[PDB]
């Protein structure tokens, strides 16, 4: 990862203020609402017919939280994303059949949700550092596709 | 495809941006140049320093065009004719760059209009910016 | 857009392809699966082994669809209507994947049609595949 | 760069059979004809208005040979593509202002020209090895962009 010390701490300081329950459900929820193609993978989650149904769905919310916890592990092992996400890489490939192109979509919704929550604090330089991280994650998740 | 529902959301949202659109345009470009450095290759004759007067002014021109597209949402192709020629035939901007500018716009709106940026509105704006991008890259080849 | 010259080029090339269409289709698919493994995620239910009959079989279907597009070159959006609903609404295939299949088909025609694959014909075939991919991806939301 | 020793040997074996002078001119020529938006970068080459004007242009053919020579340097240093291309990356960024998306277009065109020349010898597995190589070269040429 081409992250600078100023950026690594830019990311870390912000991350410590993140409400994982709110941001996780909001990110996974918006993924499903803004890019309805992705619902194909969550048909087992139940009712996802409308925005209000997606955003209020307890399995959506709970799963979002899990996704953020894995993101968290990545921020703590930034110099080794490839090794941190390897198992999850194999999982999303072997069991779930997810096209890695979807990983970029979640990264970007994620960035939009951070901006929604932090306002002024999510300044252009902070977003740039988050953009590098989210790409890092997306690449790490695609690495074991075969 | 822009549904009437989408058109209503876009009109609402854009109406809320009101006279701040110019400010949001310049911020979106700044976010783009920092986050996605490759987009700078299209602006080598620009002074791209933070707070640059060129970027400010160009930000206003981007916002006004989008203001125009909202007003002409059922007729975007005709109303964006000139810009489409310029982007697809003179500048020859690779389509990928439009996805980068749209995301930066969405970030900007998210950062400044927290109450209006609902999941439904987000979706509508995203489809709106995709449609604009399609028209601006269409007559390439 | 297609030009009259592009249409002529596409019809001649596709005409030399002939009965071998199905075989080229199958090769394209194989090249895709090996060169770009992410594509396999859309076929978890296929046998994708080298030489697979399911792949040979699927190849023929893709090839026939293209043959139909060539027969209705002036009305592709309606001729590929049912395939557009399939790809874009039931399978929900991300658009980058069409560029990869398009490229692999081009590699396949280049390897089998030495004499036909001139720069001009290569340009036309690329635009045609782009037009087909656009239609199949058109109702994406 | 994930190249197994078999892929590496397949890449290197085929490449010994290539006439770089010829292949380079064909590859750069087809880029300019198939993706005519790239022509804006070479207005000093003269007339590029028709396919023949392009394919037979002596400046096109000379430049194509330059490009394929740098490509050859890359094949001899597969385990350090980023260092090999560092100065070329900066140049394509700072001096020529070329959007790196264009590097992907050339890599793909080059793969079509190889298939055109070698025919059936250019098998699915050999192609896969070549894609990983041109993707690696494109990523290396893009790394010093800032
Ligand atoms: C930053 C990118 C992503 C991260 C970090 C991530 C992380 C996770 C994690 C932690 C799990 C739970 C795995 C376990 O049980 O051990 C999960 C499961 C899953 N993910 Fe993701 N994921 C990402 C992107 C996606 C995308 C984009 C999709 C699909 C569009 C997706 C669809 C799934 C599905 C279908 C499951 C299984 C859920 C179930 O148990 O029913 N994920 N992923
Ligand atoms: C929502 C998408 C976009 C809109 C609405 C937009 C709008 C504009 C407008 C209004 C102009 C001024 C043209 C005039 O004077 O009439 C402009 C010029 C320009 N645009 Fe965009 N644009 C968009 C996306 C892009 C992208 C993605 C790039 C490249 C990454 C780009 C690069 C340029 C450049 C280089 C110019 C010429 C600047 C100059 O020298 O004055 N634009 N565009
Ligand atoms: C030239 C562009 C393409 C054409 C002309 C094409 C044509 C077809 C046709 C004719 C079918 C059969 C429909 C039927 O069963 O009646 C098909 C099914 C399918 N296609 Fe494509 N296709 C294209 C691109 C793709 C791409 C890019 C992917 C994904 C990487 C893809 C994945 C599928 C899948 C998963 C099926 C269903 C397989 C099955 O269950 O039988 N196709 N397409
Ligand atoms: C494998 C990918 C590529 C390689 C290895 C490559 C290598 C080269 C080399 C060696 C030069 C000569 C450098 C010099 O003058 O000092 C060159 C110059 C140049 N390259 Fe590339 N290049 C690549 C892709 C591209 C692409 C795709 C474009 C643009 C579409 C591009 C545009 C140029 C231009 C405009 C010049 C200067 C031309 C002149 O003499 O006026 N290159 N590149």
């Amino acid at each position: 990862m081409h992250l600078t010390p100023e950026e690594k701490s830019a990311v870390t300081a912000l991350w410590g203020k993140v409400n994982v329950d709110e941001v996780g459900g909001e990110a996974l929820g918006r993924l499903l609402v803004v890019y309805p193609e992705t619902q194909r993978f969550f048909e087992s989650f139940g009712d996802l017919s409308t925005p209000d149904a997606v955003m209020g769905n307890p399995k959506v919310k709970a799963h979002g939280k899990k996704v953020l916890g894995a993101f968290s592990d990545g921020l703590a092992h930034l110099d080794n994303l490839k090794g941190t996400f390897a198992t999850l890489s194999e999982l999303h490939c072997d069991k779930l059949h997810v096209d890695p192109e979807n990983f970029r979509l979640l990264g970007n919704v994620l960035v939009c949700v951070l901006a929604h929550h932090f306002g002024k604090e999510f300044t252009p330089p902070v977003q740039a550092a988050y953009q590098k991280v989210v790409a890092g994650v997306a690449n790490a998740l695609a690495h074991k596709y075969h | 495809v822009l549904s009437p529902a989408d058109k209503t959301n876009v009109k609402a949202a854009w109406g809320k941006v009101g006279a701040h659109a110019g400010e949001y345009g310049a911020e979106a470009l700044e976010r783009m140049f920092l986050s996605f450095p490759t987009t700078k290759t299209y602006f080598p004759h620009f002074d791209l320093s933070h707070g640059s007067a060129q970027v400010k002014g160009h930000g206003k021109k981007v916002a006004d065009a989008l203001t125009n597209a909202v007003a002409h949402v059922d007729d975007m192709p005709n109303a964006l004719s000139a810009l489409s020629d310029l982007h697809a035939h003179k500048l020859r901007v690779d389509p990928v760059n439009f996805k980068l500018l749209s995301h930066c716009l969405l970030v900007t709106l998210a950062a400044h209009l927290p109450a209006e940026f609902t999941p439904a509105v987000h979706a509508s704006l995203d489809k709106f910016l995709a449609s604009v991008s399609t028209v601006l890259t269409s007559k390439y080849r």
